[PDB]
């Protein structure tokens, strides 16, 4: 016996009584949702978003690294005789033993 | 900027009317998603803090954005279930979601170990009432039980582990600050400080041995599809190991060594097991163990090149399995059985969920340059530096990787259905929209993947 | 311009003496795409350039130096490290892209000769040489991740080698 | 597996007791066709149907688990040395590549002079 | 100047479908008609850069979307026009140009007409990518994709069965072949910083460790070879455009067109030279026998690719770059005819694929039957059907060298043995009484047709004038033996045909001579459907189901948290079911607890 | 003339108008980015004079959003 | 049964002949050959003798077993496409049609709702004479055929009607 445990109804949306939608019961609140502001964050998100990602606002000293080493091998290409690295952020040191 | 448009989530579904709610909860979100990349890609050459730390800045987290990103699709696939049952057990379980999106952010962007210790565990709590209950075959405690006491077995080491540093050396706090550390001398009462602060992350990040906590809760859907994305979330959401690894234990790494040979088989018999499994579900639940595993190789190493393979994986597969469990809830939805043999039918009944069928499948291999390859051949090239017998291993496990994704199809590419009747409408606009939302955000990563991948880059 | 060195001029001059035909197929397609398309894509690019006018100068580069160096301040204290971590921190990040430029005179070599290969050049060759081995035990790449302060203790570990073998000698 | 001869059509005979062994096959064949024949051929059912035998088939790999196991014997020690086995079976490959690798760094350099990466 | 602008316009024009393919405007009917005029113009685009380069020039550009900067190293989607990559791509184009109005014929009236071209292009733009590739991370793009887009179109027909075995394994063994090409990357940057092939040519370094597992490893994998070649005639299960592109400019290219960039570090190291040499022998005649005992149409075109293979292997054991694209050029032109003229066979007489069923004369199909004879004695060492400009070049170069001895005796008997399978497709099919497949049978010639098969023949007898003229050699292999060497490889093809016409008219004109049961063959497949299509998918599965999920996964990697279970329950009952009430038990261990602390442990 | 099979076909081709509709909505400022290099000047590399370090953008090349 | 064994095998060994034999004209020698050899033990009906042949059939026929057969097209089973060039639409997704489109061409649409209502009264029918049946079990080997000449429709009436079109 189950007595009250029987209750399990298959239920789908499909097309009947919905026509074409994908929220679940009324027309009106399926059109405003579903295909308006699901629709919204595709637009917003995802193509006024594609502007930033990493293009424009440098993003870690992407851009800024090039110049600055442009500049540095000239200068010290002219004047010393070792290129960029030889003792670097070493100049007298207390010893070591 | 981040925390507190996201809390007044919560009085935002339970005072609008019976008839809106889901419109309110998924709109809202776009758009505080949207100033989450405004604001947080701005960084100089070390990464400087945001304010006072209650909430800090990102330096090599790209993986916030992540949790944007699902902030909304937490909710899209999650709109077949639920609409049955009461209005009430509707806005209680868009509230727990928005809970969990709550301590997700605070997790990721608070740059601390003492107070990312309650927010690491405090993630479990909303997950664990998500899965008990809305499960519709049983043993929801056979995988409700096994999803704390393996995670909080291995967490709760970490009080007698971060408490013991900050006693000693100065303060754990900021990360900023914590140039104090010194390296440890390798002794064996200094072996089980390595192994708290590791089983910790070796419990939400599989490896071949207590490994068991994922599949468990994967089989056993939680609500629909929506909730095993935050499953995902939670393998990514122990990020931590990138922060103490290269801060806490630098001279250690003697004792990683018998931890990435775990790991290492964890990646040939994880994914042979994921060949002849039933459960459609499952065949990503075990795709997802040896995938995952790929970071916690690259942890290990410790190399400048396995970094920027281990942040690139953690969104990368962050985008891509979540991916495939909304195509195993789109065939749960019409089929109403997880079996991978029964439900078989492409193209000839689903036309156009086909091609993301493809799109998602192939991306777990090394397709042109969108994020997987960015992510999983940036490890095997820092593995040859680590040992040259590797890639003998590492090679085997590029064959089965097509093994995931095209016995997925192939079982489902067959036109016969003949006991199936049901699955009349292919798919709603949300349906498709849900697929759409998770591989043009990679696509778009193909053209700039320096906010995928950024530890010093 | 100026930093990049490459080739000083090409000479590439055409005779054309052997056989009387079409006079050439190259010649002759070469002097008729020049003012089809070629030529109004150089009018249009002319008429951009000048529908600006008004330029911002901008200050582009930026300066910061020295603001002493991580070997001169010592003892765990926010106040002194965070200036010289920093400073470190932007010596390599320029450094990768130092490489960058001397790698690049070396891909320059290679296609300018293309037959010669490595008969030739020889200045490009030594550069590269100089440099990545400068950079592999200076600047890490054998010392873990990028550290201020592990790289004092990687400097150390050269000079205790130059200390240990002149002395025996 | 494969024997000397293929098993397709070798060693068959009529007798008696084989005649009634295909009519023992047959009577559960038609048995479990005609419950799918009234399931099939109605357009009021519209869904998938259950099956119990295919239900089983995926219930013993997801559970019968823990029920099972009880008789150990030696069959189930032979089967974790070939899974904790193999564990320590490369913890004598990549430490021998390893001491290879560190004696070379400080004592006859094999390291290439271009070499930056990691 | 003109040089760096005109070779973008080919990779743009191969875009612009797939830039329409998405909505933009509609083409009902159009779009196949579409892919057509655009490859057209793509190939009078490609045809002057290459004009230029036999007068004078060499450009390689780069278009600055360098998306990594990760760790001293810069990645533009870079784009090489020399030699190899130049000469390439009209010839790659000009193949295409004739399958794709082949396809208007092939595959008609389909409602998956227009999806059949879009997987067509991503075909054809993956490998023009893997072409002007100078970046190694730029390769993988090319030498993935051409192998990831063969899914889509060996598996094209939706079968329920069969017909997926085929594209399963076309990436299965490609991924196994995979495991060489990423140990090639990863050496690549360990070693060398600059990660791009404009490396190899300055401070080259001398190990074996790099093209041995590597790019000999990733040449078997792709392009046939003898480690993994079971995909070649499963391949044939789908449409017979596909299997076309597939087996001559295509996915047939991608193993020997690594190998011939990588030509200073094969001439340095004498260890590469032998072992490419030696598998190289075993790739001419092994792939060859198959091609006899196979009764195929397609079938028999599939494993000839493997026997031409084996000479496309032998020039870069040589050291030979420069003779080593030219046979694969000439290759492109040979099998674009072959694959679809036979094709047109299968699709007149109804749905046959057999040879012994098949019965179509030379006097029953006029226009068919004349490209076939041309075709196969191209194929053989012929003075002047393309076949002496590509072929006998090789073993003419082979002979003076201090290569081993085995691997030369054994390509001779393979140059022989390429007249057998040859004529297997006239005198056994086309040649004598017709079979008669079906009783009426319609087959005419179309329109499509003539503009296709007529224009390929222009490619098929013009190559050998065109190609080998224009481009600039290095070292004249001519000189020694005129009996001996140069004399040898065209008297093999002359008494191979003689050989093969005395064994198939014993069989074929006898009446009565009753074939014999009792054979020694190791030759109807090879035995490779019996390791690697019976045990080496067997093996992976037993050890992922007798043990792994049977005993590991789900039981002894379980059994650390269930262990505290059972022990932990035990523990349990020993507290709550234990002293079945009673004061009087309780107080009596309260008498224990006072003697602990004053006895057992030491405090007062 | 025959029946032929059938597919669903009206879902299918519905959301790909769906979705281009509001690319094309949104395809409006990608067409203003063209014209914001075109009517607008860029950037040029000037040395920076003891003035002003910043104002409005600090350092910022190339585009004129990014600034 | 015994006559089915012997005109299995011997349907087999007509079409594994011509994977052998080249011509046609070959072929028909060959088959004369074989008429003669079984005829010589179907003039008399033997329970031990005739067994005993039908084990003795398998070999010889299998030391020349695999010379790569014939099964010309679209055959169960074999080589070239099987289940290929047939991908084939089920008649479930028919009705799943939506609205505006299934407007167009209206008389496809008309003539199969007339046979859907037709179907779906006899189904009642159906089931009645189905287990009318003398079996009290299930069913028996194969399905039975229908008694009745006025309701129609023998037992199933989706098996025949709607299967594919090439």
């Amino acid at each position: 016996r189950w007595q009250e445990d029987p209750e399990p109804e298959d239920e789908n949306l499909y097309e009947k009584n919905p026509d074409s939608h994908g929220y679940d019961k009324d027309p009106a609140v399926d059109i405003w949702n579903m295909r308006v502001v699901f629709f919204f964050g595709f637009s917003i998100v995802l193509v006024l978003g594609s502007t930033f990602v990493a293009y424009l606002p440098d993003y870690r000293m992407q851009e800024w690294a090039r110049r600055e080493a442009e500049r540095l091998v000239k200068y010290r290409e002219a004047h010393g005789l070792p290129i960029m690295e030889s003792n670097c952020f070493d100049p007298s040191k207390i010893q070591l033993p | 900027k981040y925390i507190i448009p996201t809390i007044m989530l919560m009085p935002l579904t339970w005072l609008s009317k019976n008839n809106m709610i889901w419109v309110n909860s998924t709109a809202h979100s776009l758009l505080i998603s949207f100033t989450s990349l405004l604001l947080m890609n701005q960084f100089g050459d070390n990464s400087l803090n945001f304010s006072l730390l209650f909430f800090s800045d990102s330096l090599s987290t790209p993986l916030l954005i992540l949790t944007m990103w699902l902030l909304p699709l937490m909710l899209m696939a999650s709109q077949h279930h639920l609409s049955k049952e009461n209005l009430t057990r509707k806005k209680l379980f868009i509230t727990m979601l928005i809970s969990l999106q709550l301590f997700l952010i605070m997790t990721f962007t608070a740059m601390e170990l003492i107070l990312f210790y309650i927010l690491f565990e405090a993630t479990l709590v909303p997950t664990l009432i998500i899965i008990t209950r809305w499960g519709n075959q049983t043993e929801r405690l056979n995988a409700g039980l096994y999803f704390l006491f393996y995670t909080l077995a291995g967490s709760l080491p970490l009080l007698v582990a971060l408490i013991y540093i900050q006693n000693t050396v100065g303060s754990l706090n900021f990360l900023m600050l914590q140039y104090w550390v010194q390296p440890v001398h390798n002794s064996w009462s200094n072996v089980f400080m390595w192994l708290a602060c590791m089983m910790a992350f070796m419990v939400k990040m599989p490896l071949y041995g207590l490994h068991l906590w994922l599949p468990k809760a994967h089989v056993e859907a939680p609500i629909a599809g929506s909730m095993v994305l935050a499953a995902v979330l939670l393998k990514l959401g122990g990020y931590g190991m990138l922060r103490i690894t290269l801060i806490l234990n630098p001279m250690t790494d003697f004792m990683a060594y018998p931890f990435i040979m775990l790991s290492l088989w964890g990646m040939i018999m994880t994914s042979s097991i994921c060949l002849r499994q039933t459960d459609l579900k499952s065949l990503i639940a075990y795709s997802s163990v040896s995938h995952m595993a790929l970071v916690i190789v690259a942890i290990l190493i410790q190399t400048p090149w396995s970094y920027m393979g281990a942040t690139a994986l953690m969104i990368a597969h962050g985008l891509t399995s979540s991916m495939l469990f909304c195509l195993a809830n789109s065939n749960y939805e019409r089929i109403h059985s997880r079996t991978m043999i029964l439900a078989r039918g492409l193209q000839t009944l689903l036309p156009l969920m086909a091609t993301w069928w493809l799109l998602a499948s192939l991306t777990n291999l090394a397709l042109p340059p969108t994020i997987n390859l960015i992510g999983e051949l940036f490890v095997v090239m820092s593995t040859f530096s680590w040992s040259n017998i590797t890639i003998i291993l590492m090679g085997v496990n590029m064959v089965i990787t097509a093994l995931y994704s095209l016995y997925m199809l192939i079982m489902t590419q067959r036109g016969k259905y003949t006991y199936h009747i049901n699955n009349i409408s292919p798919s709603f606009t949300r349906e498709n929209a849900l697929m759409s939302l998770h591989i043009l955000p990679l696509l778009l990563l193909t053209l700039n993947p320096k906010i995928i991948l950024g530890p010093l880059y | 311009x100026x930093x990049x060195x490459x080739x000083x001029x090409x000479x590439x001059x055409x005779x054309x003496x052997x056989x009387x035909x079409x006079x050439x197929x190259x010649x002759x397609x070469x002097x008729x795409x020049x003012x089809x398309x070629x030529x109004x894509x150089x009018x249009x690019x002319x008429x951009x350039x000048x529908x600006x006018x008004x330029x911002x100068x901008x200050x582009x580069x930026x300066x910061x130096x020295x603001x002493x160096x991580x070997x001169x301040c010592q003892e765990k204290d926010v106040l002194c490290m965070f200036e010289a971590e920093m400073q470190w921190r932007r010596d390599y990040k320029v450094d990768q892209e130092i490489v960058n430029i001397i790698q690049e005179r070396l891909k320059a070599c290679q296609q300018r000769e293309g037959e010669s290969h490595r008969q030739n050049c020889a200045k490009e060759l030594e550069q590269f040489t100089q440099v990545v081995k400068a950079y592999q035990d200076r600047y890490x790449x054998x010392x873990x991740x990028x550290x201020x302060x592990x790289x004092x203790x990687x400097x150390x570990x050269x000079x205790x080698x130059x200390x240990x073998x002149x002395x025996x000698x | 597996x494969x024997x000397x001869x293929x098993x397709x059509x070798x060693x068959x005979x009529x007798x008696x007791x084989x005649x009634x062994x295909q009519a023992e096959r047959l009577a559960i064949r038609s048995r479990l066709k005609r419950e799918y024949q009234l399931q099939y051929y109605d357009p009021s059912r519209r869904g998938v149907i259950e099956d119990p035998a295919l239900v089983r088939w995926t219930y013993a790999r997801s559970a019968n688990i823990y029920p099972n196991f009880r008789p150990n014997t030696k069959t189930s020690l032979l089967g974790a040395l070939f899974g904790i086995g193999p564990l320590v079976f490369w913890y004598y490959v990549f430490k021998t590549d390893r001491d290879r690798k560190e004696k070379l760094i400080q004592e006859g350099k094999l390291d290439r002079t271009f070499n930056i990466s990691y | 100047n003109m040089f760096s602008s005109l070779s973008l316009v080919t990779l743009l024009l191969l875009t612009m479908p797939i830039m329409m393919m998405s909505f933009n405007t509609y083409k009902p009917s159009n779009y196949p008609l579409y892919v057509k005029t655009a490859i057209s113009y793509a190939f009078i685009t490609s045809m002057i850069p290459t004009m230029m380069f036999i007068h004078s020039g060499q450009e390689l550009i780069i278009s600055n979307w360098h998306w990594l900067t990760i760790q001293t190293l810069k990645l533009s989607l870079s784009f090489k026009m020399d030699y190899f990559s130049m000469m390439f791509i009209p010839v790659a184009l000009f193949v295409t140009w004739s399958i794709m109005e082949f396809s208007m014929w092939y595959m008609y009236s389909d409602p998956n007409i227009n999806k059949f071209f879009k997987y067509l292009l991503l075909f054809l733009i993956t490998m023009l990518i893997l072409v002007t590739a100078n970046n190694l991370f730029q390769l993988f793009i090319g030498w993935e994709g051409v192998g990831i887009m063969s899914f889509l179109l060996i598996g094209w027909w939706y079968g329920r069965a069969d017909a997926n075995t085929a594209a399963l394994q076309a990436i299965l063994y490609n991924r196994i072949g995979d495991i060489g090409f990423i140990l090639a990357m990863a050496w690549f940057l360990t070693n060398l910083n600059t990660w791009d092939l404009q490396q190899i040519f300055m401070l080259n370094p001398s190990d074996s460790n790099m093209p041995l597992i590597g790019l000999a490893l990733a040449a078997t994998g792709k392009s046939a070879q003898f480690g993994l070649h079971p995909w070649l005639p499963s391949a044939m299960e789908g449409p017979t455009p596909v299997s076309a592109l597939l087996h001559s400019s295509t996915m047939v290219v991608a193993g020997i067109f690594l190998l011939i960039r990588f030509y200073p570090l094969t001439e340095n190291n004498k260890y590469i030279q032998s072992i490419t040499l030696c598998l190289g022998a075993i790739t001419t005649l092994f792939t060859a026998m198959c091609a006899l005992t196979q009764n195929d149409i397609k079938k028999i075109i599939a494993f000839s690719t493997s026997s031409q293979l084996g000479l496309m292997m032998v020039t870069i054991g040589i050291n030979q770059p420069y003779l080593a694209f030219l046979h694969i050029c000439t290759h492109a032109f040979f099998k674009a005819m072959l694959f679809m003229c036979s094709g047109s066979i299968i699709h007149s007489l109804n749905d046959e694929q057999d040879i012994r069923k098949m019965g179509g004369l030379f006097k029953a199909m006029p226009f068919t039957t004349t490209a076939l004879i041309v075709g196969s004695l191209a194929l053989t060492g012929m003075p002047f059907l393309t076949g002496f400009y590509s072929k006998d070049l090789i073993i003419e170069a082979a002979n003076t060298s201090y290569t081993n001895a085995w691997a030369l005796l054994m390509t001779l008997i393979a140059t022989s043995f390429t007249a057998i399978y040859s004529t297997r497709i006239i005198f056994f099919a086309l040649l004598g009484q017709p079979r008669f497949p079906t009783l009426v049978n319609i087959n005419e010639n179309n329109p499509l047709l003539i503009n296709s098969i007529k224009r390929l023949l222009i490619g098929s007898l013009f190559a050998g004038y065109i190609i080998s003229n224009n481009i600039p050699p290095t070292t004249i292999p001519q000189m020694t033996m005129p009996y001996y060497l140069k004399t040898t490889a065209l008297i093999v093809t002359i008494l191979g045909f003689i050989l093969a016409l005395e064994i198939s008219n014993m069989t074929k004109n006898l009446k009565y001579h009753y074939p014999s049961n009792a054979f020694k063959f190791s030759t109807l497949l090879g035995y490779f459907p019996t390791i690697m299509h019976r045990l080496a998918p067997y093996m992976n599965l037993s050890m992922s189901q007798k043990s792994a999920s049977s005993l590991l996964d789900l039981i002894w990697l379980e059994a650390i948290l269930p262990k505290t279970i059972s022990l932990a329950q035990m523990k349990a009952s020993t507290l709550v079911t234990n002293q079945k009430g009673l004061i009087k038990l309780y107080f009596l261990s309260f008498l224990i607890t006072i003697l602990i602390s004053m006895i057992l442990f030491n405090f007062h | 003339r025959l029946f032929i099979i059938k597919p669903s076909g009206f879902y299918d081709k519905r959301f790909l108008k769906l979705l281009r509709f509001y690319i094309l909505l949104t395809g409006i400022p990608v067409a203003i980015g063209i014209t914001l290099i075109n009517v607008x000047x860029x950037x040029x590399x000037x040395x920076x004079x003891x003035x002003x370090x910043x104002x409005x953008x600090x350092x910022x090349x190339x585009x004129x959003x990014x600034x | 049964t015994h006559q089915q064994k012997v005109l299995r095998l011997y349907k087999r060994a007509l079409r594994h002949l011509e994977s052998w034999c080249i011509h046609r004209d070959k072929y028909r020698y060959f088959a004369c050959l074989l008429r003669a050899r079984f005829d010589e033990h179907k003039n008399e009906k033997d329970m031990v003798k005739a067994t005993q042949l039908l084990r003795e059939a398998e070999e010889e026929f299998w030391h020349g077993q695999h010379p790569q057969p014939y099964i010309f097209p679209e055959s169960p089973g074999g080589t070239s496409y099987e289940r290929y060039e047939c991908y084939k639409v089920p008649e479930w997704c028919l009705d799943d049609w939506h609205p505006s489109e299934k407007a167009m061409y209206p008389d496809y649409f008309a003539k199969r709702e007339q046979w859907k209502k037709l179907r779906r009264e006899s189904w009642e029918r159906e089931v009645x004479x189905x287990x009318x049946x003398x079996x009290x079990x299930x069913x028996x080997x194969x399905x039975x055929x229908x008694x009745x000449x006025x309701x129609x429709x023998x037992x199933x009436x989706x098996x025949x009607x709607x299967x594919x079109x090439x």
